Parts: C-alpha cells; structure tokens; sequence
C-alpha cells in the first residue's frame, strides 16, 4: 500500500471523470482491473492543477499532466480502544426505483441514487457503514457543492458529504479493510478515502 | 445558420441548479467546464466552431441572471429596437467611464466587465441586436455602444 | 460613557446547518488568515424578528413584501372595520407609490417592512382630505414637519427600529426614511473548524495535543445598540424604555440561533457568555479571536480566556470608564478590570434596566 | 528632528466592507504583487470630519456644496442678525464670482469648502468697502496685503488647514488656496486578501422562490499612514503657535487610532479599535508601507506578523538613513524605541514635542 | 443633398479644454471614434448618419492638430491647403510626396503633422469638401497647388 500526494494540471481536471482517468495512467497495467487506488481532492484550483491525497496498491510514477510530490510505503497498524481522527468525503445515497416510469436496457423499471439531505440519516449512514469497526465519538458533516460530469454519452450528479471527527476503534483488522477497499459510492469519484490520525 | 431568440427563451425556462452552476462563473472560458452549459447550448451550434465563441459569450452575459436581461420587443414606430447602449444609458446607474473601460478591454476581460455592468444595470434591450453585436463583437460594435450610450444621454 | 451599549456574545452550537449559500454549503469567512464558520447578519436578525421571545416581550414584527396586490387584501382584512377600503387604495397608492387598480398583480421596487399601525395612522391622517380636500402635495409639506408621531407608530414595529428600512419610488421616501439604531456583526467561531491535520504526516505517529470539537463550535457574536438613535426611531420615547428593549435583544442574541435549535450546553444553563458595556463609542472583541482560537479541553474555555485578555489590554490601553457587567460562570477565570458579575442572565438584563446602576 | 511628524496604525478589521466603489466591490490595490483591501484617504477623512470626536475637540466641520442657492439661505439664517442681507449677497458673489438674483438654483464649479467664520469676516472687511466705496478690484487688491489675516480666521475650520482646498473662480482663487498640511495615504492591508462573497435573499412574508444579491466583504489588518508638516500647519492657522498644533496633531493620532468608516456598519459591524499606533518626528516624511511591501504570511493570524514585521523594517530603515529622531510606539501586545502603555499617555508624549 | 457646415470649425473653436484635450491625444481616427467627446461634438451635423462619417472623422481628426493650428480666413476663391502649405515656407515637398502615396490612415496622419507644422491660413469650407472626397484628383490637385506656389513665391 503506497500513500502520495498528487497534482494533476488544469488542462486535464475539468470533470471527475478527467481527474479518475488522468490519476489512472500512473499505473500501466491493462486490464488489472483496478482501480487499486483511492483518492480525495483537497484543493481543486490550478495552479499547478488540483492537489489530491492518492492512496494506492502501488507505486505512482508521475506523468506530463500528473505530478507525483511525495510517496509513502505505510502499513496502517490499528490498537483497539483508542480515539482517533478521521476525515471521509463519501456519497451518502438511497437506493429507490424511479418516481418516473423510466425503463432500463432490460425493459424493467430503473432505479435511482438518491442523497441523503438530513444530517441523522448522513452520520446514521457513516456508523453504519462503520458498523462493528468503529464507533463515531463526535463527527462534523460538511455540506459540499453538488459535483457533476461528462463521458462517456452520459451526463450525471455525485452530491458528497465531508465527514470529519473523532470515532474509537472496535475491531483493527475490519478498519483496515474499510481504508483499503473504500467506503460507500462514487469510489472513483474521490470518495471512500477513509483519512486517520492520533490526536 | 443563425442563432434564434430561443436560447433566451430556454434561459428563462432552465431549472435553478443549472442556473446556479452557470451563473457562479468567472470567465467564458470557465464556462465550457460545466455541462448544463453544454446541455443547453447544444440545440444551436455546437458542433460548428462557429457560433462557439459568440455562444460563449452570450450565455455568459445571460449568465448575470434569471431575469438581469429584460427583453422587449420593437415598437412598429421604433423602426429599431432599444440597443445595449441605449439600455445602459437609461437604466441611469452606470456611469460612462466603465463604459470606456469596456471599450478599452481585451477578449476575456471585456466580457467580465458587461456582465458585470448588466447586473448593476437591469436593462431593457431588443435581445437580437445584443446577440448580433455578441457574434461579431468587433471594435466598430464596441464603438457603436459607446456611440449609443453617450448621444442617449447627451440627448435626452 | 453611555449612548452606545455594546453586547459581546460567546454562543456554542452545531456548525453544520445555519446558514447557506445556494450551492448547498455552509457560509463561512477568513479571518486571522483561518477559514471560519459564518451565520449572516440578516439571518441572526430574521432569527430574532420571527422568534417566540420576540412575539412575547416586544410584539409584532413588521411585515416586509413586494406584492402590494396581495397585501392589500390583508389590510382591509385586519383594518376594514375601521376605514373605507377606497381610502386605503388611496394612502397605499400614495404611499408605495404605484396605482392600485384591482390589478391583482402590483409589485414596487421593495421588499419593504409594513407595519399595519403606520398605515391605519396614515388612513387617520388622510382624513384631511374629506375635508377640502387639500392637495397631496400640500399634505406632504405639513407631514414632513413632523416626522417623530409617524416614529411613535413604530412602537408596534420594533425591528423596523433597530435594523431601519428605505424607500425609493413612493412618498415615504421622506416620510419612512428610518436609519439605525442596532448595528449587528456576522457570527464567526473563535476558532477554526476545518481540522488543521496533515494526514500525510499524520499516518507515521499512528503508533502512539487539545481535543477538538465537531459537532460543537464556539462563535462570537456582537450587538451595538444607539440609545439615543432607538429613542429618535420610536418616536421620542423613554431611555428606560429602550434599555428595555436593549435587554430583550441581549438576551435574543444571547441564546437564539438559526432553525431555532438550542446550543449544545441549552441544557444547563441560559447562555453559554454574555458581556454588556456602555461606551461613548462602539467597540468590538472580534481581535480577541484573530490569533485563532486552539483547543485546551473545549473551545469554549479558552476562547472565554482570550476574551478575557483582549478586554483587558483594551480597556487598559484606551478607556476603562465604562459600565460593565459580565455573565460566563466559566472555571475560574478572571476579567482584571471593573466589570460586575452576575450569577444569572436575568440579573444581568435587570442590570442593564438600570442603566448600568 | 522635528517639523514632520509621521503616524503610524496597524488596525485589524473583522468581515466587513469599509470602502466601495460605484459598482459596489470592495476598494482594492496591488502592492507587492498581490492584492490589498484598500480605505480611501479622502474615505478616512471624511470619518474623521464628521466624527463626534472632532466636534467635541476640534470643532465645527467645513460644509461642502455647489449648491450656492441653499448656502445662500444657510448664511442669511446664521449670518442675518450679525450683518445687511444685500451685503452677505454681494459677499458671497464676490467669493464665488457666480449670481446674486435670488434664483431657484445657482451652482458653482466644483465642490469648495466653505466655512462660515471666514465668510463673515469677509463680511466684515466689505463692510468697509461700503465706504468710499472702493471697487472689487482694489478691495481685492488691499487684501493681497494680509493673507496670514484670513489664516487666522481657519481656526473655526481645521480640516482646509489639514487637507487644504483649491479655488477655480470668485476672488478665492488668489485668497482661498490652501496647501498641507496633512499627508495621508490610502489604508492597504499588509497581506493578500481574497474578498469572501455574501450571497444574501430578501425574504417576501406573502409568499414561498427567490433571486440571490451578493456583497463583497472581508477582513484584514490594515495600515493607515498620515503626516503632519507643523510649520505648514501654523501657516494656515495664521502663524498660529507650535503647541497649538501639536494638539492638533494628538487629536489626528486619536482620530487615525480610532476612527472607522460607516460603511456598511449597521451590516457588518467592523467596530475594532488600532492593536498598534507608533509615532515619530523627522525632518523628513516617511511610510512603513514597504514594511508590507513583502505580503505577511499568517503564522498565528496576520497582526503579530504584521507587528514583527513592521518592526524589522523599521530597525532596518532607521540604521540605514541614519534617523535620529523622537520615536514612541504602542502596543496591545506586549511583544519586543521607546514604548508606551496606553494611548493617551501616547498623546502626552507627542504633546510635549516627544520630550519625555 | 447634404453639407457639413462651417459651423463645426466654430464649435471646435468653442469646445472647453476638457474635451479638446481629450481629442488631441489622439493617435488615428478610429482612436477618435473610440472617444466620446467626439461623439458630443459630432452628432448636430452629425455623426448618425454614415454617409458623412468618414468625412467628419478626417475634418475633426485634422481640427484635433490644436485649437488655433488652422487658422480660417474668408476670400475669388479662398486659399487651399496647397497653397497654405506653401506660403507657411515650414514645409518640404518630399513631405507632400509622401502624403500623395500614402494609404489609408497613414495619410491622415502625415497630414495632421503637417498642419501643426504649418500653421497654416486657409478657407476652411474648401479643405472640408477636398476631406470630404479625398479622392486621388484631391491629392494630385494639393501637389499641383502647392508646387505651383511654391514656384511662384520663389
């Protein structure tokens, strides 16, 4: 598992799509499938690009448009019991099948993500995604900007929410399953980066 | 091969989560980032070059508001409809030098500048005339408007 | 020192969902080069305007709109018992200042407060013309000489008071043209909210200093209140009775917060700091937050700390002559200056009744 | 060294909005390749004329118009009893060079500050013009004589003696131009700052959407410089005594510490008073500006830095050019000259020439 | 049928300070298209309609030279620029040569150089008309004229 921080340039980084497929060309491997890789995007103005804390299962090697800064080898060692801080930008959703009689490809009614726009239901949805892994001490819901994007015929919304605060550990091994594979959906849209830290 | 009034008329109709994406825009440029930009300009010219830049600019200056831009169609005694200049002139809040500096900018920063007058103006204009000047967006355009704007208040 | 009463706030309370913009994110603003959670002005004065408290112990609260059609039909609902309804067409149409003509559709230049009380006094005062009838101009002329009775009206409509109103495109425009008198800062915490963590960094001491709070956050909101200019605006009026007031407003921005939610230590006590001053001229505590706010055990304590502090190397450094009184019951930590202690809010909105006695 | 004496501020604001233009964004400026919220000088100026603390220790304010119909008024109320109306009149056509017949409107050629003091001097003076009587001309021609004489009379009208006024027409073109003999400059804050936007509604209670206004506001620690050339001074006043002036020269370091401009107050409240207020004499005018010229970076906020660095500059300008001058400094910090606790304690410092 | 008047010379001569300033510092006529001032003093004769546009942007463009730099003196016929130019004696005429092969706004230019030069007396309505048209009979007859009076006064 390999942690750095990335930039990638204003020319590639309009849409999220642009940011996943640009951040994706630091690791030649066709088809691995991947994305063995999760990513945050914590400044999104140029210059130079925008800045993002990349979390991978391997190492980046920069490119024209993506600049690696900083490369880490970590290996996340977890005690039980113990508050931490932690920060995750996640697309808290509800499945439901459409209001509208829309149909899908195979001609049965669609169905539809919907966010939660009540903070119960958000950290409710963040402790029990958590589950028996962690419990949430004290958590911050931050309100973000309804992001949007193109490609590849398909127009769509990713409504997040920054969960910042303080949880304690319940169960190591679990946790670190939940950092490494991610954490709800939009996983290629800079969400699922589950961030830790001692206070 | 012209741009219709229809593009006004589908601003005036778009929902207000687009409205609010395009609106928060600080250059032209900026604007091709988003894609409700795209879904609505898509009827009139894309994919011929073209139109391009003149949409840019003229969904940019919709982009100052809802109901900023306040059509009126010519009077059958007009002859002409009431012009950018004119408009300007007669909504009585702006003051000529900005307007000098209007003429005076270059490319993206000129655009900047309307869009801002637009907003602190609220001006009642035939929306074809600003279009067409829009399309072209030559410097005799720029001097036209200025020309509208200073013989309006010189005479009346 | 008096004429200016200045109200210092220390209020703790959920950071999330105050205040927006319209992309659906919570206002903030930058302030000691820190990013900072925000709730406007306009939003905390709304929040006192349509608050109970404000229903119970000051009274109505004006009725600010644009539509003229649809408030027409409330006027003659409500004051239709005591005026003829062409009349009112007539005032109101002088008034705003746009023909009513049954249109159903009238709208002028506003949002502008209406309150019914002005206008039944204006339906009094148009009375003079079922008397010649005197020309409106003419009725203008005498109407202007004396503005302050048109100001006692206002008694019923507090808010227009302290926060003011303006007109452009009616007669009021001479009449109804209110200034002052409460002067109100935007909220911003003590302290910054976002985690300041460099996570990068963060991952090597994860085998092992405040602690921070996130669903708390301590935000510092100040008042200022223009004795004189309250007395001016409700028509020449008592001093007592607009230390009164004064006091109400305290104690609203004292505990009130936008969707009407309590702090998150409602439960003990009425106001998590509360510090009121009499000055000649205004002061604000905002500077005792610009070096930000870090946390000790909460972000309450030290934040009262720092208050503390600046209060006391300005009220040495300038002027300390004024009246003061303090509420924080906070652990053992002392204003060294000549501030009163009060033991309850209560004590001290009696204290300000009295003008600082 | 003495005769110039140079005010230094360092002031920080909360969010706000001091200072607009005629679009209604927040004054601006580039210094040092970023950006800078700027405070018109003419803005603080007119804080400091119109100020309670200017008429409770300086005075009555010089009225500004061009409107020479309503000053007509003006001076036959505040001037009737004391003088012939047909003499204020002419009095003030002779000032002004414009009308005289009692016309709905009569303008002059640009804003001038008039004081009521001088015109009735002026009354007093063409009261012995009544008697030859003496045409304008050589009326005029023997007030050339003694023009410390009308100096004198702006004492009731400290603020032309401080920013001076110009005269275009009347026969104050040669009697009414005033230099000095404050210089003061634009506040810029000693760091970049990115305006913050506040996107505000207007609630209608008769109905449930709405179009969005924004305002432009920020927050930032300012620096504002003024100068006070004391001879100068003296010479407006009519020759008056130096430590006369200097008192005047304490009220504007109070002013200058104190004093904020109205705008958009009663909104946003930027009720904040200076964090440090340095004072010093030279024979040479000099601004701490390039203190800032390098932006502050904020290390715990932008004031300490901005005081740290102020300092610096200083020590550095003051070995350089030599600057052996009377200096005092205070502070709310107590952080690393000679320093004083309070601000009036300040004032007595200047008050006796920075000796002791 | 419609003629620019005299009257325009006399407004110029009229203008304030203000606006004459603001004309002067001007480089071609388009530069004075882009000022307003010109758009004030042009409309009565006027500028709305384009027929007379280019000939008022040469006639004020040459005007711009200063407030006295073309002095008008009435007259059979009054002097021409020509002839102006050559009884002032300042100018050389490889300076003319190069005003006849001159293009566009070039020649303006050059022209307006000339008169401040100059200093010039002459019938303003004539240099007017020759502004007017500007045709390639306006420049061979100001070479004419000049050349022949120039050989006259010799």
């Amino acid at each position: 598992m390999y942690l750095s921080k990335v930039i990638i340039a204003r020319a590639w980084s309009r849409d999220l799509y642009q940011l996943h497929q640009g951040l994706w060309h630091l690791f030649p491997n066709r088809p691995d499938a991947a994305r063995d890789f999760l990513f945050h995007v914590e400044k999104r103005n140029t210059p130079e690009g925008c800045h993002v804390l990349l979390q991978s299962a391997q190492m980046p090697v920069s490119t024209a448009v993506a600049t690696v800064i900083k490369t880490k080898q970590v290996e996340f060692q977890l005690q039980v019991g113990v508050p931490l801080y932690f920060r995750l930008r996640a697309n808290p959703i509800k499945t439901i099948l459409d209001n509208q009689k829309r149909l899908d490809s195979k001609g049965n009614i669609k169905r539809c993500r919907v966010p939660l726009i009540k903070e119960a239901e958000q950290i409710a949805w963040l402790q029990r995604k958590l589950g028996n892994a962690a419990r949430v001490e004290d958590v911050h819901p931050i309100s973000e900007r309804p992001q949007y994007f193109s490609g590849d015929g398909k127009s769509g919304k990713i409504q997040t929410v920054c969960f910042e605060g303080v949880l304690t550990i319940n169960d190591a091994p679990a946790l670190i399953d939940l950092v490494q594979q991610g954490i709800g959906p939009a996983k290629s849209m800079g969400c699922g980066l589950l961030s830790l830290a001692p206070l | 091969e012209i741009d219709a009034m229809a593009l006004y008329r589908a601003w005036q109709q778009l929902d207000n989560g687009s409205c609010a994406q395009i609106r928060r825009v600080s250059e032209p440029d900026e604007l091709r980032d988003i894609p409700a930009f795209y879904r609505l300009v898509q009827p009139f010219g894309w994919e011929n070059p073209r139109h391009q830049q003149a949409l840019l600019r003229m969904v940019f200056c919709l982009s100052a508001g809802k109901n900023v831009i306040r059509h009126q169609d010519k009077k059958s005694e007009q002859t002409t409809g009431i012009s950018l200049g004119r408009a300007l002139a007669n909504s009585g809040r702006i003051n000529e030098r900005r307007i000098f500096q209007l003429i005076r900018a270059d490319r993206t920063a000129d655009m900047v500048q309307l869009r801002r007058l637009l907003t602190h103006a609220e001006p009642v204009l035939d929306w074809p005339l600003m279009a067409r000047m829009l399309t072209w967006w030559g410097k005799r355009e720029r001097q036209q408007l200025l020309e509208d704007f200073v013989l309006t208040t010189n005479k009346n | 020192m008096s004429n200016f009463i200045n109200i210092h706030v220390l209020i703790s309370h959920s950071p999330s969902c105050l205040n927006r913009d319209d992309m659906n994110m919570q206002k903030d603003a930058i302030f000691g080069g820190k990013r900072r959670v925000r709730i406007s002005s306009q939003s905390l004065k709304r929040a006192m305007r349509k608050s109970g408290y404000y229903a119970q112990n000051i009274g109505e609260s004006s009725l600010r709109t644009i539509h003229l059609a649809q408030l027409r039909d409330v006027l003659r609902q409500k004051l239709g018992e005591r005026f003829d309804q062409k009349i009112i067409d007539k005032t109101l149409a002088l008034l705003s200042g746009k023909s009513v003509d049954e249109a159903e559709k009238i709208s002028a230049d506003a949002v502008t407060p209406w309150v019914v009380g002005e206008i039944a006094w204006f339906c009094e005062q148009v009375a003079k013309a079922e008397a010649d009838n005197l020309d409106d101009k003419k009725l203008l002329k005498v109407l202007k000489e004396d503005i302050a009775a048109i100001r006692v009206n206002l008694q019923q409509g507090v808010d227009i008071a302290l926060s003011g109103r303006m007109a452009t495109s009616g007669m009021m425009t001479e009449l109804g043209k209110v200034d002052g008198a409460m002067s109100i800062a935007h909220a911003i915490t003590t302290h910054q909210v976002d985690s300041d963590i460099d996570w990068f960094t963060a991952v090597d001491d994860l085998q092992e200093l405040g602690t921070q709070e996130f669903s708390s956050g301590v935000f510092y909101r100040y008042a200022n209140i223009n004795l004189a200019q309250l007395q001016e605006n409700l028509g020449g009026a008592s001093r007592e009775q607009a230390l009164e007031i004064a006091t109400h407003v305290v104690h609203m921005l004292a505990t009130e917060v936008p969707g009407a939610k309590q702090r998150t230590y409602a439960a003990f006590n009425p106001a998590d700091m509360v510090m009121v001053n009499f000055s000649d001229m205004p002061l604000s505590m905002a500077n005792a937050f610009e070096k930000a706010v870090k946390a000790k055990d909460g972000f309450l304590q030290p934040s009262i700390q720092a208050f503390n502090q600046y209060w006391d190397r300005v009220a040495n450094g300038y002027g300390l002559n004024g009246a003061a009184a303090q509420f924080s019951l906070s652990d053992v930590d002392p204003i060294t200056a000549q501030v009163k202690q009060m033991p309850t809010l209560e004590q001290l909105k009696s204290w300000v009744r009295n003008n600082g006695e």
